[PDB]
RNA sequence: UCUUUUAUCGAGAGGU
């Protein structure tokens, strides 16, 4: 891979998609592509807007 | 200058005659009541377990259409102006449901009254689903046969009737004006007679019938209006009306603010 | 290894890919995989 | 398949008028009077309940695969 | 010219709204006495000519589980073919169609006629009317 | 697959003014106002009211395409008055009317119960 | 593809030389093309699918 | 710094 958060499950904490589950489909740089679970669409979102799941709860981009 | 004359008033519907105003103010009031009365409704569903004979989004749809009580919904903030992460307490109401069948003979009916409010910002009057009486069971969500557990957890957020037709408070609103046809704003189809081939609108006695020796005036305008408002229990009609007028006033005040600060 | 359910006796078990295809109970020969263990959201819309 | 919740044209909730409708059909009432007693005057909410096809009755008799 | 005007609120409340299933199938062909094909997950070290979509949604025996969302070209059945005599296996997968977005519904696993494995998958999705769909009286 | 997100019918992005004004040139003392994220409700409620003051000569509006969200409005008074002030006056008047209506409705309700 | 590009526009089966005409582009949402109805006469077209 | 795979022949059911 070319990053450590691809394909990992994510929760969105800002924006119109707040509270929605997703998966990091592509994280080239700063602007990520999260594949939302709820409707069949992959959205552009800033990496600042995401919580990643880790060993203990949803951590911000410090994982 | 405006006037009001309530003809029928009760719990969840009003029938009134709105008089001595303009037209697009009453019409804009109607559209405002059908389009912008911010209410509350279920928004997210996280199904923990489903083993019934119904696909998920079918259930999540039916839950998506359930009326909840929202008297104090003009204080809770929207979902986009809370600075927390995921959700907190000043932005949603959390419900949970858990039902199972037990035995070999039987067909348990999972209703809507079995929804239990868990956590919400207090102490405000939200969350609880609308109940008709003191015994009534309400909406019929699902059915369960032998060994079919169902357990789910739902989020509930605030919205208006422009983002989805579920946050809408009123059903249908009756509206009319000028029953005897005096302004000649319309024309009537007929085969033999245009009088013995049409119904009489329930209000053709409140105004007087025109004289057959009358000429045609040409300065009058639609003046006396007749409207009737229903609800689904999520609100009560007087609150719908007052909140509508309040929202319209806030809109005009916003536009005036833009015009003033744009200087 | 992973959960598997029989077609008939409704009996759960697990496999390590080494067994042949039947339940340890009645031995019915059309087995279904079980639900997964993640979390599934929706929109209610 | 199963009774809807809202209506389709206006939105008057008709998800709690199926049990009373069946029970009033056991007592020998008529559909016109069984709807005149459930308070349904606009014929959209009337057609919503008069022409429903209840299918879940079948969908249960197939033994559970789970 | 035979077009119409449909209401949005009725579409929202559930008018003309439909479910849409689909199913896939794959089995195991035998070539040698001991040379067969095994459902599994290929890794980059051993197999060759991998396809592009993510392989991270397969469990360990090569069959994706129900409850997982699958979109464009997500690999659902990883199957390998052994190379005729390191780096000694060739990929023979089965990807989801390049124009579908669905939730996996039900997976089936049984034996064939000869005596080897035999898998089916069943995906489903929801469809709603919009500007372009056809209707008829 | 190609659907506009619904909330875009009433949530304003950052780089879009809620209101923009441009003066027309073919005739003097006439201006063009451009409203974002508004429909027939505000536009009509303003139009029927401005179309009454004995000093505004031509007022109109239109919605260009119903799939987007905006409308444009043409306003022309006479030489003495500047149109912006007149628009503000109309807003104030309408607000007053709504207030009175709410008051009398509440009185009639508390009497009728 | 952006606003005001000239694209060729065609329907099968083309007969007389009016069934292939270049229109100006205009980006719109949703999933279908758009025509002004006055150009339904050389194309022998109708919106019935 | 890219790239990145869709057999073949034949038969049938359909849409303007
Ligand atoms: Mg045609
Ligand atoms: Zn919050
Ligand atoms: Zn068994
Ligand atoms: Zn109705």
């Amino acid at each position: 891979g070319r990053d450590p958060t691809l394909n990992k499950t994510v929760k969105i904490r800002q924006g119109g998609y707040k509270g929605k589950i997703g998966i990091v489909k592509e994280a080239n740089g700063d602007r990520f592509r999260v594949e939302l679970h709820n409707p069949n669409k992959t959205i552009p979102i800033p990496c600042s807007f995401l919580l990643i799941e880790s060993t203990h709860g949803w951590v911000p981009y410090e994982d | 200058e405006p006037k009001v004359n309530i003809i029928n008033a009760q719990d969840d519907e009003v029938e009134l005659m709105l008089s001595d105003v303009n037209l697009s103010l009453a019409n804009s009031l109607r559209r405002t009541m059908l389009a912008e009365v911010p209410t509350l409704a279920i928004d997210l569903v996280e199904i923990k377990m489903n083993t019934s004979v119904l696909a998920d989004e079918f259930i999540s749809h039916r839950l998506g259409l359930i009326p909840l009580v929202s008297e104090d919904v003009e204080e809770m903030k929207y979902s986009r102006d809370c600075t927390c992460e995921d959700y907190c307490d000043e932005c949603s109401v959390v419900l949970e449901l858990s039902a199972r069948h037990e035995g070999e003979e039987g067909t348990t009916d999972v209703y809507s009254s079995s929804l239990i409010k868990v956590s919400g910002p207090g102490n405000l009057n939200v969350g609880e689903p609308v109940r008709r009486d003191d015994y009534d069971q309400g909406i019929l969500l699902c059915k369960l046969r032998n060994h079919q557990e169902l357990n789910i957890r739902c989020i509930a957020k605030k919205g208006i009737a422009k983002e989805h037709a579920k946050w809408s408070p009123c059903s249908a609103i009756a509206f009319e004006y000028d029953p005897h046809n005096k302004l000649k704003h319309t024309d009537f189809w007929f085969e033999v007679d245009a009088k013995k081939e049409w119904p009489d609108s329930k209000y053709a006695t409140w105004e007087e019938p025109p004289k057959p020796g009358e000429v045609f005036d040409y300065k009058a305008k639609p003046n006396r209006f007749y409207m009737t408002v229903e609800t689904t229990g999520s609100l009560k009609a007087n609150q719908v009306f007052s909140r509508g007028i309040k929202t319209l006033q806030e809109k005009l005040a916003n536009v005036l603010f833009e015009l003033e600060n744009s200087r | 290894g992973v959960k598997y359910t029989c077609g008939a006796c409704a009996h759960n078990f697990s496999l390590n890919k080494s067994d042949p295809v039947r339940c340890k109970e009645c031995g019915h020969r059309v087995i279904y995989k079980a639900r997964t263990k993640r979390m599934i959201q929706f929109d209610a819309r | 398949m199963i009774i809807p919740v809202r209506c389709f044209s206006c939105g008057k909730v008709v998800g709690d008028k199926w049990d009373a409708y069946l029970r009033l059909l056991e007592e020998g009432k008529q559909e016109g009077d069984a709807l005149d007693e459930l308070k349904l005057k606009r014929y959209c909410c009337r057609r919503m309940v008069l022409t429903h096809v209840d299918l879940i009755e079948k969908f249960l008799r197939y033994n559970p695969l789970e | 010219e035979d077009s119409m005007i449909m209401n949005q609120s009725s579409i929202d409340r559930g008018l003309f709204r439909s479910l849409f299933f689909r199913s896939y199938m794959d089995q195991e062909k035998r070539f040698g006495i001991s040379i067969v094909e095994e459902f599994e997950k290929p890794t980059r070290a051993t197999t060759l000519r991998l396809k592009h979509g993510t392989y991270e949604k397969l469990d360990e025996d090569g069959l994706i589980a129900p409850g997982v969302r699958v979109s464009g070209d997500d690999i659902i059945i990883g199957k390998t073919t052994p190379i005729p005599p390191y780096h000694t296996k060739r990929d023979a997968s089965t990807p989801l169609r390049s124009t579908e977005n669905g939730i996996v519904d039900q997976v089936l696993l049984t034996t064939n006629q000869e005596g080897l494995k035999f898998v089916k998958v069943r995906m489903r999705t929801t469809k709603v009317p919009q500007i372009g769909d056809k209707f008829a009286s | 697959m190609n659907a506009p997100d619904r909330f875009e019918l009433f949530i304003l992005p950052d780089d879009v003014p809620k209101l923009k004004i441009t003066p027309d040139s073919r005739v003097p003392n006439c201006i063009i106002i451009k409203f974002e994220r508004e429909d027939h409700t505000l536009a009509n409620l303003l139009r029927e009211e401005l179309a009454l003051y004995p000093d505004v000569t031509f007022v109109a509006y239109k919605v260009e395409h119903p799939l987007f969200a905006n409308f444009v409005m043409r306003l022309q008074t006479e030489e003495g008055t500047r149109p912006k002030q007149a628009l503000e006056r109309a807003c104030a008047s309408i607000i007053n009317k709504l207030k009175t209506l709410d008051h009398k409705f509440n009185e009639e309700w508390n009497i009728k119960n | 593809l952006m606003d005001d590009d000239p694209v060729l526009f065609n329907r099968q089966p083309s007969l007389h030389k009016m069934s292939m005409m270049a229109h100006r582009v205009k980006v719109m949402p949703y999933s279908t093309f758009r025509l002004n109805l006055s150009v339904t006469s050389p194309y022998n077209a109708d919106f019935d699918g």
